[PDB]
């Protein structure tokens, strides 16, 4: 509303706060701009409900020491789907629990639902009813995961080489790409290609090592392995160095 | 010897190699200024807006110090012309702002 | 520990520069004895907790 | 003079109890509800850290 | 100037906006003053 | 849009979308590789 | 150059300040801002 | 950091002496001797190299 | 007692000495600014300002500003420059831009972009100012 | 997207936005010193 110049876009300034008209230079407005405020350069049961629910999801991501944004992400989702309430009937931990799946999946570091169970006492049963429930609710939808979201947690734990890591990395994805390994869920894909890689080198780890880690039974890691392993030395790196040759890798 | 004029100082100076030390205390890191600057919509009074021109208090002793000197009129700007100018309509009648 | 969850040692460099926290963690051995009347006692240690 | 030791500890103390506070809290509601519960799940690490 | 009828409050004044404004932070949010939150509470347990 | 890892001082274009990760290493702290702009200083 | 003085336009400044205004604030001394009769204020460096 | 260029208090040049300072002090030359040897009569210029600390050779051990 | 500039603890310097390096100093300092999402209403983002993105702008200039919303090393910059451009959505977005005082001058030295504790986009200039006795 | 008539920031008690005035004073955010509302109380209360 220029006093001068209708339809004139008033120039904010700092230097006093105010606005100045930007073809005659009048200055409209005293100090209206409160330019430090614009740039620095007892208890509702639903509140107090949701309130447990962020002290549930901050307890849970910090068992797996999740970061703070995946749980500002995950508290989100909560409010979004908890506001809805079309799973209103759902216990709240099981509605968190799926919320921290979910922000873990819309963030690329997927969590299986076998981690997600352990740091919750919802079942991966219930998680998943609530996961399925909550898509639906939110309208929304997950990336589909893949083998190598898992590689880095898994070979991490198991404390195995960079290079044992990669290998299993290309192992996985170029198994799948070959689809040696059809309708597998791509933990035993990738729990099988950890198991290749880390039996062609020395840091060798057992079936049952892998498959507490990876959370894979290891008949499905053997069966994956199975199916994997005909192909190996297509499946391994051409820059791969072999401690054990791919060719004398274990046959079962 | 006087670097102006080379005369000989008459008085023989004490000279020598001292450590000295450079103390953080910059004077561009404390001048500050201020002029009709920003001011807090809420107080209406002077705030630091993107610089350090949030103005010096002008606290009871300046004003017990102004009112020694007398400076009425100078203690009236600086407590008011220079910091809150205002000006309201009241009634006569009432007394209360209209 | 990083967003994918892989444990890293953190040099003190790089708790300066991300602003991260220089913690170490702190596990604890805990043993799990139930005694159910039945003149058993059930012992379980869970390690490293 | 209390350095960085004893006034850890003195911290760690009063943030342990409250562990312990916090474990008997869980595992008392679980056994009440006549299940057993799971240790793992009792502790909440943010306490501590 | 003074009436000890008017010590009982029959009407509530309402101060001015400009006495407890609604600042604009973190984008549109209308961030109202702490008066304002309480005139919210004051006119619905008035009307109920 | 270059970044030089801090670990293994690889440079490599990173866009808007793309994680902060270095190429190689992995390791998290990038720094902007110096500007292009010519900045003159008197040598005084 | 940042602080600044009021002066009321006088037959006998006139000039002088006509200089300073056209001086602005590019130029030290020269002048921050224009009050008219009407109260209204010009900044110089807007529209010198 | 590193010797300065030019003495402070006079101008001589004392940047170009402090490797050859450095080699008479190995060469056991008293730090009075190496720096009569490089020509630095004034105290001034003296107080430059016999006061000097190179941290410039403990910030090359950093990598870049 | 040379001229009575040194009079009440005040001292005379050599001009020049000053002008060879004498108490010459680097005065650094390090701007830390972060982008988080807290609340899926408003996202916070590094990215230079457009006009056409941004209801409102400022007449200060954001070309310092390189692509990813951050100024380069090598960059003089003054408290009329913007040393990060971040932008937050609005439920057009608005502009959050960190500026210099008009105190601050001197030239950016390092730029470093990290996830901090909380796994958020960080980071952290530090703008080097040489302070030359005075 | 408007003040509503009778609420809270009622436009007659003052200016709503800077970029604005109020219907009452014809005055900006600045100028209008702001105007005072009222509740009458559907029982009388004591003033504490
Ligand atoms: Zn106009
Ligand atoms: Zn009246
Ligand atoms: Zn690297
Ligand atoms: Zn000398
Ligand atoms: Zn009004």
């Amino acid at each position: 509303t220029c006093p001068n110049h209708p339809d004139a876009i008033l120039v904010e300034d700092y230097r006093a706060g105010d606005m100045i008209c930007p073809e005659c230079g009048l200055v409209v407005g005293d100090r209206v701009i409160d330019v430090g405020s614009e740039w620095r350069t007892t208890m509702s049961s639903s509140d107090r409900a949701m309130m447990n629910a962020f002290k549930e999801i901050t307890t849970m991501a910090d068992r797996i020491n999740l970061p703070r944004n995946i749980v500002d992400r995950t508290n989100n989702l909560f409010k979004q789907v908890y506001e809805q309430k079309s799973l209103k009937g759902r216990a709240n931990d099981a509605i968190a629990s799926a919320c921290l799946y979910i922000a873990c999946r819309q963030e690329g570091v997927p969590r299986t639902f076998k981690e997600i169970c352990a740091v919750s006492r919802i079942s991966k049963k219930e998680i998943g009813r609530c996961f399925k429930l909550i898509l639906k609710a939110l309208e929304t939808s997950v990336d589909l995961i893949t083998t190598g979201d898992f590689m880095s947690r898994f070979c991490s734990n198991l404390c195995l080489p960079k290079q044992v890591q990669m290998a299993a990395t290309h192992i996985a994805r170029k198994a799948v790409e070959l689809d040696l390994v059809p309708g597998r869920s791509p933990i035993s894909v990738a729990a099988a290609a950890i198991y290749m890689a880390s039996q062609a080198s020395a840091e060798k780890r057992t079936q049952k090592e892998i498959g507490d880690i990876a959370g894979v039974a290891d008949v499905t890691i053997r069966q994956s392995y199975r199916l994997i392993y005909p192909r190996a030395p297509d499946l391994f790196p051409t820059d791969f160095k072999f401690d054990t040759p791919v060719d004398k890798l274990p046959q079962l | 010897y006087n670097g102006f004029t080379g005369r000989k100082i008459t008085s023989q100076i004490f000279i020598g190699p001292t450590y000295y030390q450079r103390l953080k205390h910059m004077v561009d890191d404390k001048i500050h200024s201020r002029a009709r600057g920003p001011i807090q919509i809420l107080n209406r009074q002077p705030m630091e807006g993107r610089s350090r021109d949030g103005g010096l208090r002008f606290g009871e002793m300046e004003r017990d110090c102004q009112i020694a000197h007398g400076a009425a009129q100078f203690l009236r700007e600086r407590l008011f012309e220079a910091s809150d100018p205002y000006q309201v309509h009241v009634c006569n009648l009432c007394g209360i702002m209209a | 520990w990083e967003r994918d969850g892989a444990p890293s040692p953190m040099m003190p460099n790089e708790a300066r520069l991300r602003n991260l926290t220089y913690s170490a963690p702190l596990y604890v051995d805990i043993t799990k004895t139930v005694i159910k009347e039945g003149e058993e006692q059930l012992q379980t240690q869970h390690q490293k907790t | 003079l209390d350095l960085a030791g004893p006034l850890l500890a003195f911290l760690f103390r009063g943030m342990f109890k409250n562990l312990l506070k916090e474990v008997r809290i869980y595992a008392q509601k679980f056994i009440d509800r006549g299940k057993d519960f799971n240790l793992e799940l009792a502790i909440k690490t943010r306490i501590i850290s | 100037y003074a009436r000890p009828e008017w010590m009982i409050v029959t009407v509530l004044p309402v101060p001015p906006l400009s006495v407890r404004p609604a600042v604009v932070m973190q984008g549109s949010a209308r961030n109202q003053d702490d008066l304002t939150h309480k005139l919210a509470d004051i006119v619905k347990i008035n009307n109920q | 849009m270059i970044y030089i890892c801090g670990e293994c001082h690889t440079e490599n274009e990173i866009k808007s979308r793309d994680p902060i990760r270095c190429r190689e290493c992995g390791y998290r702290i990038m720094y902007k590789k110096r500007t292009k702009r010519l900045v003159v200083f008197d040598a005084r | 150059a940042n602080m600044t003085f009021a002066e009321i336009v006088t037959p006998f400044n006139i000039d002088r300040l006509q200089e300073l205004v056209r001086r602005g604030n590019s130029q030290y001394p020269g002048a921050k801002y224009i009050i008219r009769d009407n109260g209204d204020r010009i900044d110089l460096r807007f529209h010198p | 950091m590193i010797i300065p260029v030019r003495c402070f208090t006079c101008g001589k040049i004392v940047g170009n002496k402090w490797e050859a300072y450095l080699g008479l002090l190995q060469a056991e030359y008293t730090e009075g001797d190496a720096l009569d040897a490089l020509g630095l009569k004034r105290y001034c210029c003296r107080r430059m190299l016999l006061a000097h600390v190179d941290l410039i050779e403990k910030l090359l051990n950093y990598a870049p | 007692s040379y001229t009575g500039y040194n009079q009440e603890d005040s001292v005379i310097m050599n001009r020049s000495a000053v002008d060879r390096g004498f108490f010459r100093s680097v005065f650094y300092r390090s701007y830390k600014e972060q982008e988080s999402k807290k609340g899926f209403d408003q996202e916070e983002v590094f990215e230079k300002p457009t006009r056409e993105t941004c209801q409102g702008m400022r007449h200060a200039i954001y070309d310092k500003l390189d692509d990813d919303g951050l100024i380069a090393p090598g960059v003089r910059v003054s408290g009329d420059d913007v040393i990060i451009g971040k932008t937050v959505t609005l439920p057009t977005k608005r502009d959050c831009s960190t500026f210099l005082r008009t105190s601050e001058t001197g030239i950016v030295d390092q730029v470093m972009v990290t996830l901090n504790q909380e796994g958020y986009k960080f980071c952290k200039i530090r703008v080097r100012s040489v302070r030359i006795p005075q | 997207g408007r003040p509503k008539l009778g609420g809270l920031m009622d436009p007659r008690q003052g200016v709503i936005e800077r970029t604005g005035r109020c219907q009452t004073c014809a005055g900006n955010m600045t100028e209008c010193p702001g105007h005072f509302g009222h509740i009458e109380l559907a029982k009388p209360v004591f003033h504490v």
